[PDB]
RNA sequence: CGACCAGGGCUACACACGUGCUACAAUGGCGCAUACAAAGAGAAGCGACCUCGCGAGAGCAAGCGGACCUCAUAAAGUGCGUCGUAGUCCGGAUUGGAGUCUGCAACUCGACUCCAUGAAGUCGGAAUCGCUAGUAAUCGUGGAUCAGAAUGCCACGGUGA
RNA sequence: UCCUCCUAAAGAGUAACGGAGGAGCACGAAGGUUGGCUAAUCCUGGUCGGACAUCAGGAGGUUAGUGCAAUGGCAUAAGCC
């Protein structure tokens, strides 16, 4: 699981950078392998907004979250990738 | 590995050199053809050739003849 | 003992009009040549020293000597009287026949031959080089060698400096720069 | 089967066995048979020695093993002692005709250390 | 010397290409038809090639001609 | 923060990802001989033939605003010969030397030719994609953009599951 | 309990919960004889080979070596084949 940052107007600063791998790897441990991770941070004059596309066994799957200082968006999106795998855990366990 | 006949250089090189060879070893001659040849009646001078933001100085030694000027400055700079 | 001979009557006539000597047996003639091949690899490969032990019984004209290991380091993983090479001295004719094999055919066949090193002295004049290669010897055949390994050749002398050596071997036209 | 300092190769025929000398390929190992009257494929253990002494001194004219190589060391010597921008490549390791760096480069760089 | 442990030791005939038949003492098989010897090895003459070599201004002037 | 010019940069490179081309060979490589397309482009343009050059190409120079002339030899195929399973006569990267053409001008940074050099690669873990018939897979050809610069794009046929 | 040195006061011996170290074996050759030979450590030259493995030469003269601690001894060798 690699994890591919990138901004549009957001300059991704190397503290930005370091916590959202930090909160990447953690929900990459506890709920399933995963491949890859793209992670996209969007400003438009308003919401900072965040977008993920996690490449897993099963097959992609994506997120997107409003805030509103950009870590709360990346907080959002986190919570929101988690509760999806869950979802795609157990959905390819399913005995 | 190109330009068949004759070696290449500007009539502001060649007349500057013609000019400043006969007139003494002088000040480093700024020149921003880089493109051009480095002429045997060219050894012995500072020419400083543009890089872009500088006019960096080498002194035309006699193996330096069959290059061109701008192949001993370089423009981008790494590190 | 041809070129024994040409040391008997050219190269004392050189070398005393040369070196203006009063007695003729001030002149340097040589007294041996011992052929070194420090094998190292025998610590790893027994049955290695063996096949080191063929080739300069091929390359010089008799059985080599094993040479143990005189001090036991550790920073070569040996330990007292290990054998780790084998020389072999060659003396009296042996080494007159074999310096005519050596500067007649088996230099010259070493590739990309320059001009041979002249600093090679001791400064007692004993002259030393070393070799890369066994093929440039016609004994081995290189079609049923295995590996490409190299030795020494160590030419001792009776000259009292190195440039009576220089002389000498010069005497004997042998390759320099 | 001993030309320009090595040639050992037996059992292949001629033209491509003269190949293994530094500084011939496949036209000028042509070049040597046809410009001394021998037939492409014959076998290295099918010359005389009549004729092998005769390729000795036809692959003596072009430059071979020993002479090539100081004479390429010399070049690249020639063009790292005078810092030009090739030279200055060849002292880095990089590529010096002007190859793409920002991906691929990776014969010149060598294997990927991180 | 010592018997029954050293190889064989023979007088054999060495002959190079360019013409040196010359019979020295060694170990090989049946006789030796050599190509480079101490004769015709160009350590004497051919040597002095990587010296006068060099150069650009010489190599400049097939070029302007005027 | 408009306008003009020169030089540079857009081509930088510890690395990461995507899309492709060439391979890892014997259903093949190389050498000789030889069979069969469709589609298209062309006037400061396409450029026969003939000489010179190993060759990229050069000189002269017809013809053609074109079912006529030119690009323009299709290639895989086929017959013969060799290579005998090896980093090999595979692979063609990188680098050195020498050139050609275009354009004021090929240094940063073009394409191609010749000689030499001969890297990784011996069919690719986890994961992943396209494809139901003239399709997939391979083989070549043309066009646009363009002075020059396709391994991309857009087209066309061959063999053909 | 045993061995070695110092304390131990120039014969021997000599104490302390004084100062420092070792043994509870090994070897049929590591014993006997005969024959022979001489180290350590630096410098120079020498293919991989380095600061050092092997070769040659020089300085040096036991600064080594002894099956195992330390003392005494050892070249006529008690040291190594």
């Amino acid at each position: 699981m690699q994890l591919n940052i990138t901004g549009n107007n957001v300059e991704i600063t190397e503290a930005l950078r370091e916590f959202v791998t930090a909160k990447f790897a953690k929900l990459e441990q506890y709920f399933d392998r995963i491949n890859q991770v793209y992670v996209v941070l969007k400003v438009e004059k308003v919401t900072h907004t965040s977008d993920a596309t996690l490449h897993v066994d099963g097959g992609e799957l994506h997120a997107s979250a409003e805030g509103q200082d950009m870590y709360a968006a990346i907080d959002g999106l986190i919570d929101k990738l988690a509760r999806q795998l869950t979802k795609h855990k157990d959905k390819l366990k399913q005995h | 590995r190109s330009l068949k006949k004759g070696p290449f250089i500007d009539l502001h090189l060649l007349k500057k050199v013609e000019k400043a060879v006969e007139s003494g070893d002088k000040k480093p001659l700024r020149t921003w053809s880089r493109r051009s040849t480095i002429f045997p009646n060219m050894i012995g001078l500072t020419i400083a050739v543009h890089n872009g933001r500088q006019h960096v100085p080498v002194f035309v030694t006699d193996e330096m003849v069959g290059h061109k000027l701008g192949e001993f400055a370089p423009t981008r700079t790494y590190r | 003992a041809k070129l024994h001979d040409y040391y008997k009557d050219e190269v004392v006539k050189k070398l005393m009009t040369e070196f203006n000597y009063n007695s003729v047996m001030q002149v340097p003639r040589v007294e041996k040549i011992t052929l070194n091949m420090g094998v190292g690899e025998a610590i790893a490969d027994k049955k290695l020293l063996d096949n080191a032990a063929a080739d300069l019984a091929a390359i010089s004209g008799q059985k080599p000597l094993i040479t143990k290991a005189r001090k036991s380091v550790a920073g070569f993983k040996i330990r007292q009287g290990y054998p780790i090479g084998c020389k072999v001295t060659l003396r009296g004719e042996r080494m007159w026949e074999f310096f005519e094999r050596l500067i007649t055919i088996a230099v010259p066949r070493i590739r990309d031959f320059r001009g041979l090193s002249a600093k090679s002295f001791d400064g007692r004049g004993n002259y030393s080089m070393g070799v890369r290669e066994q093929i440039i010897f016609p004994e081995i055949d290189y079609d049923k060698v295995d590996r490409v390994r190299g030795l020494d050749i160590t030419i001792t002398t009776t000259a009292k400096s190195d440039e009576e050596g220089r002389a000498l071997l010069a005497a004997f036209d042998f390759p320099f720069r | 089967a001993r030309i320009a300092g090595i040639n050992i190769p037996d059992h292949k025929h001629a033209v491509i066995a003269l190949t293994s000398i530094y500084g011939v390929g496949k036209t000028r190992s042509k070049a040597i048979l046809a410009a001394a009257g021998i037939a492409e494929d014959v076998k290295i253990s099918e010359l005389s020695e009549g004729q092998i002494d005769t390729l000795r001194d036809e692959v003596a004219k072009f430059v071979v093993e020993g002479d090539l190589r100081r004479e390429i060391s010399m070049s690249i010597k020639r063009l790292m002692d005078l810092g030009c921008y090739r030279g200055l490549r060849h002292r880095r390791g990089l590529p010096v005709r002007g190859q793409r760096t920002k991906t691929n480069a990776r014969t010149r760089k060598g294997p990927r250390k991180p | 010397m010592k018997k029954d442990i050293h190889p064989k030791y023979e007088e054999i005939t060495a002959s190079c290409s360019c013409g040196n038949v010359m019979k020295i003492r060694s170990t090989v098989g049946h006789d030796l038809n050599l190509d480079v010897c101490s004769k015709c090895h160009p350590f004497f003459t051919g040597k002095q090639r990587d010296v006068a070599t060099g150069g650009r201004v010489d190599r400049f002037n097939k070029r302007f001609n005027i």
